[PDB]
RNA sequence: CUUGCUUCUUUGCUGACGAGUGGCGGACGGGUGAGUAAUGUCUGGGAAACUGCCUGAUGGAGGGGGAUAACUACUGGAAACGGUAGCUAAUACCGCAUAACGUCGCAAGACCAAAGAGGGGGACCUUCGGGCCUCUUGCCAUCGGAUGUGCCCAGAUGGGAUUAGCUAGUAGGUGGGGUAACGGCUCACCUAGGCGACGAUCCCUAGCUGGUCUGAGAGGAUGACCAGCCACACUGGAACUGAGACACGGUCCAGACUCCUACGGGAGGCAGCAGUGGGGAAUAUUGCACAAUGGGCGCAAGCCUGAUGCAGCCAUGCCGCGUGUAUGAAGAAGGCCUUCGGGUUGUAAAGUACUUUCAGCGGGGAGGAAGGGAGUAAAGUUAAUACCUUUGCUCAUUGACGUUACCCGCAGAAGAAGCACCGGCUAACUCCGUGCCAGCAGCCGCGGUAAUACGGAGGGUGCAAGCGUUAAUCGGAAUUACUGGG
């Protein structure tokens, strides 16, 4: 529709790559740790967990993650990596 | 030296009037080209023109038509005539000159159809000056006869232009030759034909008069102009004459005195209710006389005949024919407003001057056939929408008491206008015609109180409702009107 | 955001306001938590012109209710020392 | 709203004197009362139960000048009050302002009292009242404003007030035309003739 | 050229302000009940939760970097609408330091953030960009309160058995993933369970409720206007932004319908306010203003608000007032009846004396108005009598309604009464005209040449700016009987 307030549309377009791209790289790091779960190497699992922890806490800080999803990821992933180790 | 009056002077009026089959539509469509912007409609073109902003106002040209122009030649200060040579000065032109002599309008004429055969110029000017008893002063004359018209030779401008064929679609320019006695012009045109043209210009200089400015306002010696409407040539020189010859828009008569074009209290009364094309709505029209007073966006008009303060903020300007946005303008223009069955023809407007004008021309029409409601479902579109057309000057719908056989009033003959108008968004009934005899003039009359009551009493089955809740009597013969005159209806008479 | 505001009840050309605690996303005559007091602007000098219970108002101030201009003017009308 | 017609035909129609033609003059005997209500008034009717109910209702109404919807509103107001309906209905009929102006003697008939109320002359408690159906509260004072006081029309019609019973529940000053309203009238004080029970019978079904 | 009178190019240096980046609002206000028989609503509980804007408490707010719009040069398209190559700012974006009762973990341990702006100024210091001191406001993290939202259970919430079997992500469990959160919400494995005659599955209908009407009550229909919830935004599906939408005036795709085109492609969704076509017996103005409230943004002044406050139309419903009152017999004229004596219309009308509600006109004139702006004084704050908050106090004031409500004056009964019925139910009688015809009628029923029933006249009755008819609900109808039948 013809409206002066169409700026929130394309600006959300300006969002829908970048923030989501961050989410993209976030979940791939999570999937990387799942590769360690398919690897059996507990040292590589600990290294991947230490690699994914500050970026997922930063994504929980920037409003994308609501600090309970990332808490659930840290919880069940910590449970997997100390059940394996 | 305020700019308000300086652009009052930049607003001028030329409507157009002519003979049937003369070329109103082609010349208006080609003046649409000149500013970078049969016959059943009216159209107003304001303009995007450079020097001034001179309005147009079309009208259907016939004898059964053109009851529009009897009351909108009162609106327009000037007059454009279009006369063909095959048609000449006929009864149409005599009726239009009988109209224009009553108000002394300045008249510039335009001889059209230069592609076909045209008689001798002196014979046509003698026909004008004899059958109109009004002189003229020619400026040019084109070349020869038939299809040989390929130039224009000015006298008071001393400019010689040539012509190219097939320019009806695009705007093209032909090169300019300055001199009058140029032998290269005689080689490009033709030597003997140019010598005949120079001899005819010498006959013009020896058998005519010169131009006037104070007698141009009365219209005694009306100037002529030449050229075709299809060849994109002859009307390009009209614009300079429209700028230079036409005056300021004149004052118009009221009951008290003439109201000038420098005062206030906007005098925009309604001239025509036009034959409306309906996308989704009516709005009825408001063509106005707002010569006096510059518009305001939130102005509150005053209906004088009902004496009410009516807030009207929406006003349409006719920019290039399309009904444009909400726009205010400079005085000397014609608007269009949004009415719903409230304003009739000639309803005056001021800001407190509770007086009336001297207009209201056009009264009565012959009585044609009927409404008999084919596909009789949904009668309400003709019980409203033709009574909507009953406020117009061409149509006055007559309702008899028996609730069937409703008479369409026509003052002309061709009722195909209403038949085509019955195929609109709110018009869906056909009503194909036949022959039914109802004779003439349902002469409208509404007498003073206590005396027309017994007249309703004695022949209560012989009345008929009209458009606008009137009761003329009933007109089947002249003998019944003689009995009505014998019945003595003393009346405060208004014709409507 | 909760607020204390007028509700504009009454009849046509007869206003009768209802000072009331309600959320800002609710309508004027819409949903409210509870009502406290009332105000009548056309109330001339008679037996009663304005009732206003300051205890619940102080309780909603202790919760974070934003007071509008007319309600603050009614608080300055119902003065603690006057 | 108002009848404005044959006010003396109604007294022949009910048979009893409805006091619509009270006037300066006494009991008229100028219309052949009780023997000619109309054209076929010599007939003796069957006069059934609903007949006497309707005659009693229209008798009380054309005494008090109240229309039917308005009297049904008075019955609905009297039905929800305490005590009994029949006393409360006649108390609400007496509580009309034009009836109080009639009992004070400020006008000969009831329509004259209604006109005197309507023409901004009757003023109670310092506030002028135009509606004749004004419910008169107890302990009020009614009078006439100084711009409309004693233009003779109150005066001679006050002499009729010297011939009436002059009831107990209201007192007139008769020196400055300032009446004084008092407690509500008892059933055994107002005119001793009309029957509320037939009205209760008619509005009970 | 009247040399400080006027003309006039630069100049963001100010008051302010198109467009642009950014923050908030757009998820509220408004419209409709299409869909929906339980994914909905109501009643009552519950935890496995969220919560911007409001507010309380406790701490931080340190140090850096890279792009980009707007702006330039070229260029595509008719328009809608961009692309390429450069420059720049932020409360826009992204790293680094730093953390706690915050997140994970049994603990050890690991990790997580920001943003600064506006006003005034003493000393010092000014590369003279300003630091610095104070106030206001904004930001980040946590614990909370309130508000609103998400989720679960029980009961209640139409008909049909001429609908008796339904279900395969179906029922449960384990494990992985996903949601602010439990959850077959979603996938891998195991078992055959689960619903149902106290109506499962299927069809039709329907937004639900507080409530409305009727009824003594129990009940019956309804739920239109006021209000709460749900659902929808030409149809369907889908995600993003955002705390809150899987979105009326946001995006994309597929379909239907109008319009433009320079034919390459685009614009649109009044179940918003107005208004129009069509439908139908039936429903309004393309009006004024933020004066007041409320909502959004801003410190504030100010801006928007078709919500609202009103104005216009419609007797649609209720209420009130008036259309005169007193007197007035020759018991006039005219109409109707008659036993032609007379009666009725009828104190009705004429006449006389007063008065003018409401309309017409001419003048005063509240209240809906609180606030906000400027100036002054005092108390806080601070180094500060400067800035800012608050309270008295002085001035100019803020009304669409509005030619306001209301009051006074002018004139003249002057402008203002109709509709149904008259055999019984049920209020009221005759005459004339047809003649089982014309016709009336809610039921019984009249009219066949003496009609209290049809039509007309007179008179009366009833209601009153309304009156009759039609359509719907309840009562009477205890003729759906649970109260209260056989
Ligand atoms: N070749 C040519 N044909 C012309 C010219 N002017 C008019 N015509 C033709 O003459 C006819 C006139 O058409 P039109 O413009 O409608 O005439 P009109 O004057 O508007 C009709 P009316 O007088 O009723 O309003 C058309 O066929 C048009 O093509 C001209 O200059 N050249």
């Amino acid at each position: 529709n013809i409206k002066s307030a169409k700026k929130r549309a394309i600006q959300s377009e300006k969002a829908r790559k970048h923030n989501a791209s961050r989410r993209s790289m976030m979940r791939t790091f999570i999937k990387k740790v799942y590769a360690a779960i398919e690897a059996g190497d507990k040292a590589a699992a600990q290294k991947a967990f230490n690699e994914m922890q500050p970026i997922v806490d930063r994504q929980a800080a920037k409003g994308l993650i609501h600090k309970n999803k990332a808490a659930r990821h840290k919880a069940n992933l910590t449970a997997q990596i100390n059940k394996l180790a | 030296l305020s700019p308000y009056l300086q652009e009052v002077a930049k607003r001028r009026t030329f409507a157009i009037i002519s003979h049937p089959d003369a070329g109103k539509t082609t010349i208006t469509e080609k003046v649409l080209l000149f500013g970078q912007a049969i016959s059943i409609t009216t159209s107003v073109m304001q303009f995007p023109y450079h020097d001034c902003l001179v309005n147009l106002l079309d009208t259907p040209g016939h004898e059964d038509f053109s009851e529009d122009t009897y009351r909108t030649l009162t609106a327009v200060d000037c007059c454009l005539m279009v006369i063909d040579a095959a048609k000449g000065v006929e009864d149409r032109t005599r009726k239009l000159m009988e109209v224009t002599r009553l108000r002394d309008t300045p008249i510039l004429t335009f001889m059209n159809k230069l592609d076909r055969d045209i008689r001798d110029p002196m014979e046509l000017l003698d026909e004008v000056e004899n059958e109109l008893k009004i002189g003229c002063a020619p400026i040019t004359w084109p070349i020869g006869c038939g299809k040989l018209f390929k130039g224009v030779y000015h006298l008071y401008k001393d400019e010689t232009y040539l012509y190219q064929s097939g320019k009806g679609h695009t705007i093209q320019e032909v090169r300019i030759v300055k001199g009058l006695n140029n032998p290269d012009l005689d080689a490009a045109v033709g030597e003997d034909l140019a010598q005949q043209l120079r001899d005819e210009l010498e006959l013009v200089k020896g058998a005519s008069n010169e131009f006037d400015k104070e007698l141009f306002l009365a219209g005694e010696i009306t100037p002529v102009f030449f050229g075709t409407a299809l060849g994109n040539f002859g009307v390009d020189h009209m614009l300079d004459g429209l700028v230079e010859w036409a005056p300021a828009p004149m004052p118009r008569q009221t009951d008290t005195r003439t109201v000038e074009a420098s005062e206030d209290k906007f005098t925009g009364f309604v001239f025509k209710i036009q034959a409306n094309m309906d996308p989704k709505h009516r709005d009825r029209v408001a063509f106005m006389r707002v010569v006096s007073g510059k518009y305001e966006k939130g102005m509150k008009l005053r209906q004088v005949r009902t004496a009410k303060d009516v807030v009207i903020s929406d006003a349409l300007t006719f920019m290039a024919g399309d009904r444009s946005h909400v726009e205010e303008a400079y005085p000397g223009d014609i608007l269009g407003l949004h009415n719903h069955g409230t304003i009739q023809i000639g309803d005056t407007f001021t800001q407190g001057e509770m007086m009336k004008f001297t207009g209201i021309p056009n009264f009565a029409p012959e009585l044609f056939r009927r409404i008999r409601l084919k596909d009789p479902l949904k009668q309400k579109q003709l019980l409203k929408g033709l009574v909507q057309l009953s406020e117009e000057g061409a149509v006055q719908v007559f309702r008899p008491i028996s609730n069937n056989d409703l008479i369409v009033g026509a003052v002309g003959v061709l009722q195909f206008d209403v038949v085509v108008a019955r195929l609109k968004s709110e018009y869906n009934v056909e009503a194909v015609y036949e022959s039914v005899n109802v004779a003439t003039a349902r002469w409208v009359e509404c007498a003073d109180a206590k005396k027309f009551e017994e007249f309703k009493r004695k022949n209560e089955s012989q009345l008929a409702l009209d458009g606008g809740d009137n009761l003329a009597y009933i007109a089947t013969s002249m003998v019944n009107l003689r009995l009505a005159q014998e019945r003595y209806p003393d009346v405060q008479f208004h014709q409507t | 955001m909760v607020t204390i505001r007028l509700a504009r009840h009454g009849a046509k050309k007869r206003p009768f306001y209802q000072v009331v605690v309600a959320d800002s996303r609710n309508a004027r005559n819409g949903r409210f938590i509870e009502r406290v007091g009332f105000f009548n602007p056309i109330a001339s000098e008679k037996e009663e012109g304005t009732r206003l219970d300051l205890d619940r108002i102080a309780h909603w101030v202790g919760q974070g209710a934003t007071i509008s201009d007319r309600v603050a003017a009614l608080i300055k009308e119902v003065n603690k020392a006057a | 709203a108002r009848y404005l017609g044959p006010k003396l035909k109604l007294s022949r129609r009910e048979g009893t004197d409805l006091f619509l033609k009270s006037g300066v003059r006494a009991i008229d005997t100028k219309c052949k009362i009780e023997q000619a209500p109309g054209q076929h008034g010599a007939r003796k009717p069957r006069l059934s139960d609903y007949g006497v109910q309707l005659r009693e209702k229209q008798k009380v109404r054309r005494i008090y000048g109240v229309l039917e919807r308005q009297f049904r509103n008075y019955y609905k107001e009297a039905a929800r009050l305490k005590g009994n309906t029949g006393e409360n209905l006649l108390a609400l009929l007496e509580g009309r302002l034009d009836n109080v102006v009639y009992r004070m003697g400020f006008g000969a008939t009831r329509a004259e009292a209604r006109q005197l109320v309507s023409h901004k002359a009757i003023m109670v408690n310092g506030r002028v009242v135009n509606i004749a159906s004004y419910q008169v509260s107890p302990n009020d004072v009614v009078s006439i404003r100084e711009k409309a006081k004693k233009q003779s029309r109150v005066k001679a019609a006050l002499e009729l007030a010297e011939q009436r019973e002059k009831p107990t529940w209201l007192e007139v000053d008769a020196g400055k035309m300032e009446g004084t309203f008092k407690r509500k009238p008892e059933r055994s004080d107002l005119s001793a003739d009309i029957n509320e029970h037939l009205i209760v019978e008619l509005y009970s079904k």
